[PDB]
């Protein structure tokens, strides 16, 4: 169909216009609250380490898609494997809080800690991006911290994740005609 | 289409199966599924590309191995012009009605 | 036009004959020729043997002419149909013995506004030449003008003609496209410097009988 | 809702087990795609 | 046989697809293979764009093999499908991209009731070849036997079968058509000196999507 | 009785044509999805293990019936050891998203993993054999793939089989009139 | 249904323990089997 091209009016024609026909659709897995739902790891700092999730690469599926929002909101799940007891102190805390084990401190049990977290932050949502300095989000984005004798692995998960105003989400640039990969195939 | 008033134009978009090689040319590619327009009042057209395939899903990387692309080709040929000399048809790409994405997977290394 | 600035209105027309379509934003109309529907697609001579090949009725198209300034009044392009087709349509005519089909006819001729000079297309039957006299009474056939301040697309549709009910198009062609110029085409400083004339053609209600043998 | 597939209730309070919502005093792109245009804009022919 | 002097009684039977016939006075029944109707044939791999052909549905023929009395049990002769067709059946698969169609088989060894031995004709999805131990369960496929005391002629109809609702058949062939020797041919002094073995087949239901552009 | 040999029509005579009588039967073991319900071990590569039914061995009992069917359908399920932590990937993935921890992961557990996994093929069936080289099964005939450090063990269970088809089952070959063996029996 | 035993409900969605079938728009060797000729085909005696 034509139409005029300077409205953002979305048009999205289907193929009975030349005779064919529409199938049904299975989103479930483009679904904002599903696929956000998975761990993500991280790169940890030695013991104290800010929860950011930010700090998600930006090419993973977690971190291209968070990037793909201006505005967030979600609770979240780590799974940390430290060595000593594991301590984590809500949004606002002093650094110093950390060593004090009666804020929620996880006692040493092979092979790893997981725990549930809620969101802790005074806004409303976080954003990805913040157009105050104009790189640098504001301090008060964040999940808290914890922090160990020793941190060697840690994953993110976000739970009833919503997102808001979408942002580009782009593919890999390719040299050649098409992006070439070795997929996965019954050997020789 | 963004050319000026006075520059017309009329083009021809189709779809070409794998199987032989695309169309070179608007006659040989009429012969496949395909839509013509002409430039107006109306500075937009809409084409849906069908999925047509052997299985229910295909993929949506491409294989090392595969020469030539396992879904197709795009086709876009200008039939003729009148004075419509460097202007320019902008084109873009949104998902269809029954456009589905299935199995996630995280595959980039960086 | 009777409709409303650039090519618009109710002038937008789709034409859509199988997975094909055509558009265009500057119609004038469809003209019908002599009937709005075919005669009986039934009759003796076939033996109730003839059947109908949907795959062939969609459009292919052909380059006609290219309309310049030195052409003049009465300058002609003819295109007997059937034509040479390397589709579906162009196979049936090896494979059976006996045909029948109609004509939808799209002739476009994009220059642009500030063109002048104008151009008669029309549907002929049985015609293999014509005189100089005669072009003036071409307008006695099923035809539609292109004059460029109004309208860059003619359209006419037409049914089978013919003293018998199937055909055998390697002997004879029915139908015969002529465009013919009328007014010289004028270029002033705006228009476009000549109008290159292309054909988008569908064969309407195919049908077929009489099964040849392969080559084999 | 999510990534879960226990058919048992949690073990643990709502109040609990995530971060409660407040209301004071909404799905915009799935309004914005329902509302596109899909039919053709002139007069259609065969 | 189940019907009572030569060839006869409810032992003749006529098939009839398109507009070609074939009658046999010595019928030993129909084998359906797997189903007696086709699956769906409008599923989504073809967002509704796929078409019947009806004037692909009649038979065409090629000759097999020569049954002689010294092939031994196990020799066989393989037919992949489809074939090479000058057809219409044929022109369709450089038309079209996508296909699907089932088969109605006809095998015939024609010599005389004075003639011994034992033919098995069977339809294998999906078979490039077969290990001798393996022809002993070929029975496990929809099949009928040709043994000259009784008949002349076996007759198998399967439906398309495969991974995919349609098929690419320059790439893949679904079906291949088996003859293989049971019991060698006796020819005794009556019986004909040897067996020609011909295969009259029809494609069924067939089907076609993505249209192809010209080679012009 | 007698009856036209020629015809595939199955002909099942009973012992009552000599004054027997036919008796029961029970037959829940060759039903076809109970018996291909079980463990059958393949023989693994070091890292990159591709799922692919066709590797189980064609004289195992799941290997040899699954070969005498022409297409089939099933989930899956694996049992694995293995060092480190291990990676599936669906049907369809590029081989690099096997180091990818956000597909689903196992991290280790002594002494193996075993998991439930979803066909994810894009046919709607798949084949023991396919006629287009004509050995080679199309590279999209597969369960996705594994990876681990190290993998020394790997087993496949079919769950919810369907077999469509039929194709021969070869039992041994015997030398003598009848192929004997050393049956399980009370010692000496 | 297959080499399955236990008597309670699976702790997890049949949405996550298995993939879910779809439908389009059947046991073809059993009627096979159930349609073969067991009878005596001329007369009997005795």
């Amino acid at each position: 169909t034509t139409s005029a091209g300077e409205s953002a009016d979305p048009v999205t024609t289907t193929v009975e216009n030349y005779g064919g026909e529409t199938q049904i659709q299975r989103r479930q897995h483009t679904d904002v609250s599903f696929i956000m739902d998975r761990f993500v790891k991280v790169t940890p700092q030695n013991q104290i380490n800010i929860l950011d999730l930010m700090q998600v690469p930006s090419h993973t599926l977690v971190g291209a898609l968070l990037r793909a929002s201006t505005y967030y909101f979600s609770d979240l799940e780590i799974a940390v494997k430290h060595e000593g007891d594991l301590t984590w102190v809500p949004n606002g805390a002093p650094e110093k809080a950390l060593d004090n084990t009666t804020n929620p401190t996880a006692y040493h049990k092979a092979p790893l800690t997981r725990l549930a977290l809620p969101y802790t932050a005074p806004h409303r949502v976080l954003a990805t991006v913040y157009n105050g300095e104009c790189r640098t989000l504001p301090t008060s984005f964040n999940y808290g911290a914890i922090k160990a004798t020793r941190v060697t692995e840690l994953l993110y998960r976000m739970k009833r994740a919503e997102t808001y105003c979408p942002r580009p989400l782009l593919a890999i640039h390719p040299t050649e005609a098409r992006h070439k990969q070795k997929i996965v195939a019954p050997v020789k | 289409f963004t050319g000026p008033t006075d520059a017309k134009a009329r083009y021809m978009v189709a779809y070409a199966p794998p199987g032989m090689e695309p169309p070179k040319t608007p006659e040989a590619a009429a012969h496949c599924i395909h839509a013509e327009w002409d430039t107006g009042l109306n500075s937009k057209f809409t084409f849906s590309i069908p999925y047509l395939s052997a299985a229910d899903y295909t993929y949506t990387a491409s294989d090392v191995a595969e020469t030539t692309n396992v879904q197709g080709w795009v086709c876009l040929f200008q039939i003729t012009h009148g004075k419509a000399d460097g202007d320019a048809l902008v084109v873009l790409a949104s998902a269809g009605k029954d456009f589905e994405l299935r199995l996630p997977v995280d595959a980039r290394a960086e | 036009d009777k409709k409303t600035t650039t090519l618009l209105e109710d002038r937008i027309l789709t034409t859509r004959n199988g997975h094909t379509t055509s558009t265009t934003q500057s119609s004038v109309g469809v003209t019908y020729g002599y009937a709005t529907a075919e005669d009986f697609v039934s009759g003796p001579n076939t033996s109730g043997l003839e059947t109908r090949v949907v795959q062939a009725e969609r459009f292919f198209k052909t380059h006609l002419f290219d309309w310049v300034t030195s052409d003049s009044f009465g300058r002609c392009h003819l295109l007997e149909l059937p034509t040479d087709h390397k589709g579906v349509y162009g196979s049936l005519t090896d494979s059976y013995a006996y045909m029948r089909n109609g004509w939808d006819v799209e002739v476009t001729a994009v220059g642009n506004q500030f063109n002048g000079g104008c151009l008669l297309v029309a549907m002929v039957p049985e015609l293999c030449s014509i005189q100089k006299r005669e072009l003036y009474q071409l307008t006695l056939f099923p035809h539609q003008f292109i004059n460029p301040r109004t309208n860059m697309t003619a359209h006419i549709t037409v049914p089978f003609v013919g003293v018998n009910r199937y055909d055998q198009y390697k002997v004879h062609k029915p139908w015969t496209l002529v465009v013919m110029v009328v007014a010289p085409l004028t270029v002033n400083t705006e228009g476009a410097p000549q109008i290159k004339v292309y054909a988008n053609i569908a064969p309407t209600n195919v049908h077929v009988a009489g099964e040849f043998p392969s080559k084999e | 809702s999510g990534n879960t597939g226990s058919i048992i209730n949690n073990y643990y309070m709502q109040q609990y087990q995530n971060s409660m919502d407040t209301q004071l005093g909404n799905d915009w792109f799935s309004k914005l795609a329902s509302s596109a245009f899909s039919g053709l804009f002139g007069a259609l022919l065969a």
